[PDB]
């Protein structure tokens, strides 16, 4: 868990299972950093603030 | 006693996708009821469902 008033920049591959990947990713290994779906069609709550 | 430790042992090959809940750490989770669904589907169609 993140501490209050702490900024984390290092984004490594996150192991989501027993399967050791070490840069393999795939199943049970998903990279934490993920982008928004910025659609103008998207309504209130999915538009930028 | 829902033990998912064996889950990574028997059939970890193709996919371990978990939707709506944490893919791991559910072994310690306590909950009411569990439903099991079994079917044979094409490999490419696993993302469709």
């Amino acid at each position: 868990n993140l501490k209050p008033f702490e900024r984390d920049i290092s984004t490594e591959i996150y192991q989501a299972g027993n399967k050791p990947c070490n840069g393999v990713a795939g199943v049970n290994c998903y990279f934490p950093l993920q982008s928004y779906g910025f659609r103008p069609t998207y309504g209130v709550g999915h538009q930028p603030y | 006693v829902a033990d998912y430790s064996v889950l990574y042992n028997f059939a970890p090959f193709f996919a371990f996708k978990c939707y709506g809940v944490s893919p791991t750490k559910l072994n310690d989770l306590c909950f009411t009821n569990v439903y099991a669904d079994s079917f044979v589907i094409r490999g490419n169609e696993v993302s469709q469902i």
